């Protein structure tokens, strides 16, 4: 993948004003909801689901949090993506046993959750290019899959 | 397959928003063509395949009106849509992979049109519900 | 969803192959686990997750006992493979986007094994059939 | 995507031992039956179908060799296929408009067709550095996609 400069600035741009605090528990919380399967690596906290069957366990819902901020390092460099992320792709593949469809799952979470707080901002050319980011970061976590 | 809790939930979400459907379907079909240009390929004959174009406006009010009529055939999507499905299978011959991509279109316009309707409940069901609109517009294809 | 062509393809061929319904599954299972690796996490509890170790083979039966069933239930599908969506769904929590990649290993064995049985036409239906195959299987996940 | 010595061996194994004339023709023949939408791109052609369904159209049929000699590029410089296909790309999306998802169904039919043929020599392993030398012509074939 190589990058225009426009597609660097909107990336740089939608990082910086993204709160991961907010960002980050909800596409997780949405992904345990709409993927449920992807509650299997979480089974383990305990306590996830309300009797309202929404995912409210706020510490399950913080790794969302360091999803996003896993994703700081290939926007930090996006000329060395595939090279950023092999000790996170080894940990989910060989320590955690994650599915790496997972990741496009939760990708997707990521860009709707992204699209309800921009608005009108999350333009088309906006969700291009956070797109073409969120699958060449999923392509490198899954690299380590062997 | 659906629910009674799935359908439910899609005819409540578009009983609040179908009032936009022309918007929802502009912007839909905007976002998959400029996110997925090689969509382009099957609207080519239109002078003016850009987001927002006249074309693109009014085809969006008619996707959309297919998503009307989707939520009112719920119960039995491959009977209600078996007419669409023909079209795009035979007549259109439109890769039945699409589906899934306008599909997701229509998650992100609605979202941000919607953030506070479009909870992960409703984004489940609805999730489903497309998923089925696609099933049965693959129908007539093979 | 599958035409009377459809199902009377899938029950003559399976009529034909279904002796070899062991190898079939085994060689399935073997070509899935090393062509497409990271579905070996759900098999990780098992001691040797090689092409044709005894845990493969022996799953290999069961995964082809169920393509038995689902052949048997071709009717109706959501119904029939229930209990093996409740399985797949709440037990063990597969990904159902591994269930095409299965499939996918099944047609390229059965061409193997059979080649001059899978023909065109038996290739078109056998596809819808594990299409609907992976759809009743999907049933319990959401 | 990088190449072990032993998945270059492969593939070169199995170009050499392809008889282009059978492979191509019954793989594209095959997909125009299976996946019957792309018979859009041919349909100028004229006559291509059976009474009996079948598509027995030789001339159209031949394009499946093309295709095959359009996977010698990749072939012969593996590390170069991303560059290698451009013009092919260009080509299939510019003057063609065919739908790039079309590429991932006709290989999908070229690796059972080969199947076919190859019998117990199609290896779990064969199939394996086969499927991933098509995926890769794939991804470059779809780069001129704007
Ligand atoms: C594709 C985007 C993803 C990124 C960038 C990402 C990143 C991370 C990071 C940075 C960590 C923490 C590692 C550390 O402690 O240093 C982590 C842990 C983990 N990830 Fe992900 N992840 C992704 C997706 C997923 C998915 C889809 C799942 C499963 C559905 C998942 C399951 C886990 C689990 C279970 C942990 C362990 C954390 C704990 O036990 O506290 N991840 N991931
Ligand atoms: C949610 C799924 C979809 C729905 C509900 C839908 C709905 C419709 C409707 C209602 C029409 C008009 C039928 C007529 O002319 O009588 C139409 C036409 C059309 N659709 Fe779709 N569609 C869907 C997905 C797609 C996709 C994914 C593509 C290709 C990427 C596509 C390509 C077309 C084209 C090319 C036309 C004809 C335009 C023209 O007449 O100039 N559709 N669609
Ligand atoms: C054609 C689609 C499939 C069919 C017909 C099928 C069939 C079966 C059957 C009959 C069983 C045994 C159920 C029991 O224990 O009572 C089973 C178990 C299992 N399946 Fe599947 N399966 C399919 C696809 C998959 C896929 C794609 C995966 C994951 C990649 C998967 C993972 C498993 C696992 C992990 C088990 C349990 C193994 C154990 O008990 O140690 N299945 N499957
Ligand atoms: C993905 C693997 C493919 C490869 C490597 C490939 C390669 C080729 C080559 C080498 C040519 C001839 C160009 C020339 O004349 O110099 C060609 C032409 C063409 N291709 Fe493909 N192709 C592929 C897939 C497809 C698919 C999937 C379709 C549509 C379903 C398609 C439709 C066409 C058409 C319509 C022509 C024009 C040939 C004629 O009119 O005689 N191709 N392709």
């Amino acid at each position: 993948v190589e990058w225009t400069d426009k597609e660097r600035s909107i990336i740089s741009d939608i990082f910086s004003h993204m709160d991961y605090d907010d960002i980050g528990p909800k596409a997780l919380s949405r992904c345990l909801v709409v993927y449920p399967w992807t509650q299997r690596y979480f089974s383990g906290f305990g306590n996830l689901y309300n009797a309202e069957g929404i995912m409210s366990n706020a510490n399950v819902a913080a790794h969302g949090i360091k999803v996003l901020h896993g994703l700081d390092r290939g926007m930090k460099n996006m000329d060395n993506i595939a090279d950023a992320y092999t000790d996170l792709s080894t940990l989910h593949s060989e320590k955690l046993h994650v599915d790496p469809d997972n990741f496009k799952l939760l990708s997707d979470c990521i860009t709707i959750v992204l699209a309800a707080k921009m608005g009108h901002a999350f333009t088309a050319e906006t969700q291009g290019a956070f797109q073409k980011f969120l699958a060449a970061v999923v392509s490198a976590l899954g690299k380590q899959y062997h | 397959s659906l629910s009674d809790k799935d359908k439910a939930a899609v005819r409540a979400l578009w009983s609040k928003i179908g009032k936009s459907s022309d918007a929802i379907g502009n912007d839909a079909l905007s976002r998959m063509i400029v996110v997925y240009p090689q969509t382009k390929i099957y609207f080519s004959h239109w002078p003016d395949v850009t987001p927002g174009s006249p074309n693109i406006k009014a085809h969006g009010k008619k996707v959309m009106g297919g998503i009307a009529l989707a939520v009112s055939k719920i119960d039995d999507l491959k009977t209600g849509l078996m007419e669409l499905s023909e079209q795009h299978a035979y007549k259109l011959r439109v890769d039945p992979s699409n589906f899934k991509i306008l599909n997701h279109c229509i998650l992100v316009v609605i979202s941000t049109m919607f953030p506070k309707e479009f909870t992960p409940e409703a984004h489940v069901s609805l999730d489903k519900f497309l998923s089925g609109v696609a099933l049965a517009l693959a129908e007539r294809y093979r």
